[PDB]
DNA sequence: TTGTGCTTATCGGTAGAGT
RNA sequence: UCGAGAGGUA
DNA sequence: ACTCTACCGATAAGCACAACTACCTCTCCT
């Protein structure tokens, strides 16, 4: 930001966006069959109910896989936008922007969470926990956030883990936000998969190592000189 | 003691296949309804209000009825007089290694040790049958190994004692051979060999394998570890740490992830990158870890309003909340949230002991109090008293006086979810 | 009875246009056979008998094939045996047999034992639905014959052995009724392959 | 002090690193050493705190 | 290079119609430390 | 694979008329997805009800389903349709229930005597009888409340007990490509999952039996299975090389490397050199080599 | 699934049913009384099909399937290819009439077909 | 802790063979 | 030196 | 019409390996 009153604006701005994504979100949830006789063309009664529940759309989502993923490619096609807006709100000489441009080192996402807002903050694995959509001190107090174990709306056993941290890394996270960034992140410190690379490049070099081109021109296994392909099938231009 | 429910496979024909409950006490296999009745109970009518399920459900109802045919197909006439006490003692008697004990006193000893009432125990049977089909039903959530609020912690106290332990059963064995073998055919210095039990701490600790805390053999290992001198933090760091064991290293489940338990007790930011990810956690500053009280805190309680369980079976509890003191049905309380704030501020007195956790549910209509150690416990101010500091006499005010003055208390994990806390000073 | 009908004549036209794929000299007026002309000509009633007809090679009218429809389903030993008896007098080397369901296991040893005086075949109903030559994703096939397979084998110096195998149980060698020791010539959408019958 | 969840504001610390007679965003113009020219873009300069690990080279050399 | 331990004196008496056990090892600044 | 992941294409004869693609598969998921009958009754309840010995002796304990027409109308059934529907099943199999059972009836009523409840007014009732051939067996209650009431809510009143589910989706580089038009916009196809409860019967030809109906709005010239093992027995060895190439082309691309394509051909020639894709196992090579 | 005691020992009842009798009766086996039935209900259960306790969080049952979209359509209000297309009945129409919903975040425009 | 074979055991199961 | 168990490096 | 065997297809029940590469220290015994 040029000035103080350049970085308010971006906050607010932030802030409005992250509003609308989270709207677009819940919109984007509706699409399923359970709400058909709500989305045709119809005299409905119950259009005020569907927006007076805004609890009940993080829980839905984090109960369900198939709403969970819906709300994350939603959340992320409207928070192109808002990563779009570091360009109008950065200068040519900003360093960050810089780097990002030329392709050396980082991209604009990494920009946005050093200084927007960090976003978006989901886990694949299943836990018994959830964010309570809002990670803040009166959330992490309140017995019927997706936190304390359940909502009680009977009782839940496993939960997708779906956050949204407004703040930046340079502007500080709560010890709230700090704890979804860890669970978010732990599984990368995990030693897991890290073998599976290794085990299948060792079975297909095994598979592969004999394969070798004739003087004839066809491709021959090692193995009785048998015949894999009669002529290499790459697309030129040097044989 | 277990209660399993699960679909008949002894004398069930083809149709008839659905859930039942049984009785795993002593490995005798028995039916519910059988010990129900053994347990002074003599209507099928008072055993169902011992179980309040207080709810509608088709399953729940149908396991129950299944259970009540076959505890009348598996022993005839089972009311009447004490045909099930018999059948369940034959049942203990058919085991491999049936105890020395009768009938009449291995209920007593053997069966909840805690009530002593012979009726009582069939109450905290209903208890926790009420609470399996609850769960079973979906009202009740299962527990959680993840959560701290189910798990305990030993460093010193409990991981030697059972070194000790097998160490002197085995010095008393080889004692009793070395007597048996004199007294056939010497000073009692002689006959006690002092060595095993040295040779024995001196070779756990140096190969680092302690005793399996469930098997006799397959020792654990991972309890001592070397001690790091590189510098101070390190040799702080090792000496403040938690170990989960599993059995195997890849495939674990949600033990590697953070859990809202974790706050304020192990920190959730700083965890060992590897294989042990998640496994090991570091305590946090404000770290304490309760230890068992001599006192008992029974007699108090009774002081503070908390009456006495009802013998007899017949008579209901309409509005009586339970109250469990380390999982023995103590007491019973008219008002928990009354009670709950009286042994609160006899606690904040100095007239209980300062590592005590006092849980309050409305779920589970229950007061739950744990007094026992292992369990981790973190400082934190009280603003109903916190007025009371503003003296302005003294300085530099001693952390003993503070707990004794109640500006400050010891708050376990499961205390934590009850009450509301504050973050900052600027915000309360 | 009309579903049966109907999967009848697709069975029917499948066949029909395997066996011209194959060179048998399948006449132009079987192949446009529609769903009504097919019906009105079968009559009300097929009972499984119109279908049996016979066939011979374009090219020689000596060589014949005859397709054999069953009656009943789950059929036996003494049905394979009237039909082998049949082969016999009618002095035919191959045949075709679809059945419902699959063969019994003294069947499938009977047909066996007498592979080598004369070929025959069994294709399920469920399998001829649909045209497996006529499918996008499955490329042109052509059989090389003796004349073509040896001079393959010439040009590359390489005996039958060293080749890409395809097993007869292949879905395309059964409905080219590809015998053990024939090569096949692949074009792909150019580079073009063989792969040996094993 | 600089307690992670009490860390001051960053207008704290551009006003401190102003009172000090520094440019509020902790860079400051710097020349050459090789010639003696002056820089186009203010470099940042600040005394960090670091730490000299127990790896050495030649403990790793074989 | 030897064990920092504290013996275990218990009275056994033997009925007919202070013994060592074993040592310890002791924990730095323990209740039993000097 | 008990999945067995499947996937069916529409024709090109659907486009002529308006929003022709999307009525039709609609209609095909409609047609073959499975509608088990416990989802659509909502309230089951053995009545007592006297035999008075009409013609045939039967069990005096008839079952009684009641279901809400606004759930019908929602799944475009009727109660005569599904009580064909129950009659059919039932007389498919008649495998289980191995009890003194003869025939079995079910009739619909729209009011039934029942002063039991009244809160749904606008639900329908379903009775169906057990019949017992002059045997007193059948009058026991626990074997007919654990047979039969959960063998009729497993029938299905719509699909086949085979597809366990069927989502349209949109692509844009389908696996396989059409004859020679090339809209390029792209194409709605159906991807078709099946039970692997048993592998007596292929799944592949149960589907092509189901399909009877409808061959001609399902585009058979380019249909096939998702799997590349059985694609093999089913169309081909080339078949299943073209689409495992395909699969490891979109495995690349989602790894974010660029592979040259002789290295992926060359990798699809090798494994299938049998005419069998074996396995990367030891177990697989051994077999190759033999 | 009803279960109900007996006034006498206050025991579990079991149905039965007599054929002299052509009534439904409750008798249990402790004591030889019998009692006289009511609403002729032996058995009545809500038809639900929550089997799988405690599992269809982690494992994704798919209980409300997606609505599928479509990219052939083109939206009137915005020129976004992108839709939701379903099958519902109108307010009084007889039969099923297919419905379509913009998928654009900022249009939020659904038509009839 | 499992993934993948892998090899018996075991349940009918009906097809011929015979009377 | 030959081994085992731990702790770390990329 | 009415009955015995016999190779053969689908579920249990135990084995049997294998869960990455190159590195470097420290204690324990062996
Ligand atoms: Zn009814
Ligand atoms: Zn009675
Ligand atoms: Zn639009």
């Amino acid at each position: 930001s040029s000035d103080l009153q350049s970085r308010k604006n971006l906050t607010e701005e932030i802030s409005y966006g992250l509003r609308e994504a989270e709207q677009v979100c819940n919109k984007q949830q509706l699409m399923v069959e359970s709400w058909r006789d709500f989305l045709a063309v119809n005299g409905e009664d119950k259009e005020e109910d569907s927006v007076s529940d805004l609890a009940r759309f993080c829980y839905e989502r984090q109960k369900s896989a198939t709403l969970s993923e819906l709300a994350v490619s939603a959340f992320k096609d409207a928070y192109r936008d808002v990563q779009a807006l570091a360009y109008r709100y950065g200068d040519q000489s900003n360093s960050f922007l810089i780097m990002s441009k030329a392709g050396s080192k980082g991209n604009i996402g990494k920009l946005v969470q050093h200084s927007m807002c960090i976003g978006l903050q989901n886990s694949a694995v299943s836990l018994s926990f959830g964010f309570p959509r809002e990670l803040t001190c009166a959330a992490w107090n309140d017995p019927n956030s997706p936190l304390r174990g359940a909502k009680g709306k009977t009782t839940t056993e496993s939960y997708v883990p779906y956050g949204v941290i407004e703040n930046s890394f340079l502007t500080g996270l709560n010890p709230l936000e700090s704890f979804v960034h860890s669970v978010t992140s732990r599984d990368s410190s995990f030693s897991g998969n890290a073998d599976l690379p290794g085990t299948l490049s060792r079975r297909l070099m095994f598979f592969m190592r004999d394969i070798y081109a004739a003087y004839d021109g066809t491709v021959r296994n090692s193995f009785g000189n048998q015949l894999v392909q009669f002529t290499y099938e790459t697309d030129g231009p040097v044989e | 003691f277990i209660v399993r429910l699960s679909e008949n496979e002894k004398a069930e024909d083809y149709k008839r296949r659905e859930k039942v409950l049984t009785v795993y006490f002593l490995s005798t296999e028995i039916p519910v309804w059988l010990l129900f009745f053994a347990l002074g109970v003599s209507s099928d009518k008072e055993a169902m209000d011992l179980i309040a399920f207080d709810g509608d459900d088709a399953s729940i109802t149908n396991s129950l009825i299944a259970s009540i045919h076959v505890a009348d197909a598996v022993c005839e006439a089972f009311r009447c007089g004490n045909n099930a006490l018999t059948y369940v003692e034959q049942q203990i008697k058919s085991t491999k290694f049936p105890p020395a004990e009768s009938v009449d006193e291995c209920l007593h000893l053997y069966l909840f040790p805690g009530l002593q009432s012979l009726k009582k125990k069939a109450r905290f049977l209903g208890y926790m049958v009420k609470c399996l089909l609850n769960s079973y039903a979906g009202k009740r959530k299962c527990e959680n190994r993840d959560s701290f609020r189910n798990k305990r912690i030993e460093l010193a106290g409990e991981l030697l004692e059972r070194e000790i332990r097998v160490h002197l059963a085995h010095a008393r064995r080889k004692m009793t051979r070395a007597m048996q073998k004199h007294l056939s055919g010497k000073p009692i210095e002689h006959y006690l060999d002092a060595s095993v039990i040295t040779n024995g701490l001196s070779r756990a600790f140096s190969t680092g394998a302690w005793s399996h805390p469930f098997r006799k053999m397959e020792r654990v290992s991972g309890v001592v570890a070397n001690l790091g001198r590189a510098n101070p933090l390190q040799t702080l760091i090792d000496l403040r740490r938690t170990r989960q064991q599993v059995l195997y290293t890849g495939k674990v489940g949600d033990a590697r992830y953070p859990h809202p338990s974790h706050w304020g007790r192990v920190c959730f930011l700083s965890t060992p990158d590897g294989e042990n990810c998640g496994l090991v956690k570091n305590m946090s500053l404000l770290g304490l870890v309760s230890t068992q009280s001599l006192e008992s805190v029974v007699e108090k309680l009774f002081a503070c309003g908390m009456e006495e369980l009802m013998d007899d079976t017949c008579t209901p509890l309409f509005g009586k909340h339970k109250v469990l003191l380390n999982g023995d049905w103590v007491g019973l309380c008219a008002d928990s949230e009354s009670f709950v704030a009286e042994l609160k501020s006899r606690r904040r007195q100095s007239e209980l002991p300062r590592e005590m956790e006092i849980k309050r549910d409305k779920d589970d209509n229950e007061v739950r109090i744990f007094t026992d150690a292992g369990r981790l416990l973190r400082p934190l101010l009280v603003v109903e008293n916190l007025q009371k500091l503003k003296q302005e006499k003294p300085s530099q005010y001693p952390f003993d006086h503070l707990l004794d003055h109640g500006i400050l208390e010891l708050i376990g994990i499961e205390e934590e979810e009850d009450c509301n806390t504050a973050w900052g000073i600027k915000q309360l | 009875t009309e579903e049966e009908l109907k999967r009848l004549y697709r069975i029917q036209k499948t066949l029909m246009q395997m066996l011209r794929d194959r060179g048998y000299f399948i006449a132009d007026s079987e192949l446009t056979m529609t769903k009504q002309q097919f019906i009105r000509k079968h009559g009300d009633n097929m009972k499984r008998e119109d279908l049996v007809t016979l066939k011979a090679k374009r090219n020689d009218n000596s060589d014949q094939l005859y397709i054999f429809f069953p009656d009943e389903a789950k059929v036996g030993v003494k049905t394979m045996k009237m039909y082998t008896n049949r082969m016999k007098s009618e002095n035919v080397f191959r045949a075709i047999l679809v059945v419902q369901q699959n063969l019994t296991p003294f069947a499938r040893t009977c047909i066996s034992e007498i592979s080598s005086k004369f070929h025959l075949e069994v294709f399920q109903e469920a399998e001829m639905l649909v045209n497996i030559k006529e499918h996008v994703l499955v490329p042109e096939h052509q059989v090389l014959t003796t004349e073509e397979k040896k001079t393959l084998l010439e040009r590359y110096t390489v005996k039958e052995t060293q080749l890409p195998r395809i097993q007869v149980t292949d879905p395309i060698a059964r409905y080219f009724g590809l015998k053990r020791g024939q090569v096949v010539k692949i074009i792909r959408p150019r580079y073009v392959t063989y792969r040996y019958v094993v | 002090h600089a307690t992670p969840f009490s860390t001051p504001g960053v207008t704290e610390i551009t006003e401190q690193l102003h009172r000090a007679g520094f440019s509020r965003w902790g860079n400051e113009r710097v020349y050459n050493g090789r010639s003696g020219e002056m820089m186009r873009s203010m470099i940042f300069m600040g005394p960090t705190f670091y730490q000299r690990l127990v790896h050495m080279s030649e403990d790793k050399v074989k | 290079n030897m064990t920092y331990s504290a013996r275990i004196k218990v009275n056994v008496q033997v009925e007919v119609f202070d013994i060592l056990i074993g040592s310890i090892p002791v924990m730095v600044k323990s209740i039993l430390c000097k | 694979q008990r999945e067995q992941t499947m996937s069916l294409y529409l024709s090109e004869y659907l486009s002529k008329k308006k929003h022709g693609f999307e009525y039709g598969s609609l209609e095909i998921k409609n047609h073959l997805e499975k509608l088990s009958f416990s989802e659509i009754v909502s309230t089951s309840m053995i009545i007592f009800s006297p035999s008075s010995n009409t013609k045939v002796p039967l069990s005096p304990w008839v079952c009684h389903f009641h279901i809400s027409e606004k759930v019908l109308k929602r799944k475009q059934l009727s109660a005569e349709s599904v009580v064909s529907s129950l009659n059919e099943q039932y007389k498919s199999r008649n495998r289980e229930l191995k009890l003194d059972i003869v025939d079995l009836d079910i009739q619909n009523t729209n009011h039934c005597s029942s002063d039991d409840q009244a809160m749904k007014d606008d639900n329908v009732c379903i009775t169906v009888t057990v019949v017992e051939a002059s045997k007193h067996s059948v009058l026991e209650l626990d074997a007919i409340r654990l047979v039969l009431i959960p063998f009729l809510l497993d029938s299905p009143v719509k699909g086949d007990q085979g597809i366990k589910k069927v989502n349209i989706l949109w692509t844009d580089r389908p696996k396989a490509p059409k004859r020679n038009g090339n809209h390029l916009a792209g194409e709605l196809y159906l991807k078709v999952t099946m039970y692997g409860d048993r592998g007596k019967r292929n799944c592949w030809t149960a589907l092509l039996e189901t399909c009877l109906p409808i061959m001609d709005m399902i585009d058979w010239g380019r249909s096939h299975p998702d799997n590349i093992r059985q694609c093999c027995s089913v169309y081909g060895i080339d078949a299943g090389r073209s689409i495992f190439v395909a699969n490891l082309e979109s495995a690349v691309s989602d790894t974010g490397k660029e592979i040259l394509r002789e290295h992926l051909l060359l990798v699809a020639d090798s494994l299938s050199v049998t005419g069998e894709f074996v396995a990367l196992n030891a177990k697989g090579w051994s077999k190759q080599r033999q | 699934s009803t279960m109900k005691f007996c006034r006498e020992c206050n025991n579990i009842l079991y149905p039965k049913e007599d054929k002299e009798q052509k009534i439904l009766l409750y008798a249990c086996r402790n004591c030889d009384h019998q009692e006289v039935a009511d609403n002729s209900c032996v058995y009545r259960n809500e038809v639900h099909h929550s089997v799988s306790e405690r599992t269809q969080i982690l494992t994704d049952v798919a209980s409300d399937p997606t609505l599928p979209r479509t990219k052939a359509v083109r939206c009137s209000k915005c020129q976004h290819r992108e839709a939701v297309f379903f099958q519902a009945t109108a307010r009084g129409e007889e039969g099923m009439t297919l419905f379509f919903v913009c998928c654009n975040p900022n249009c939020g425009h659904r038509w009839r077909e």
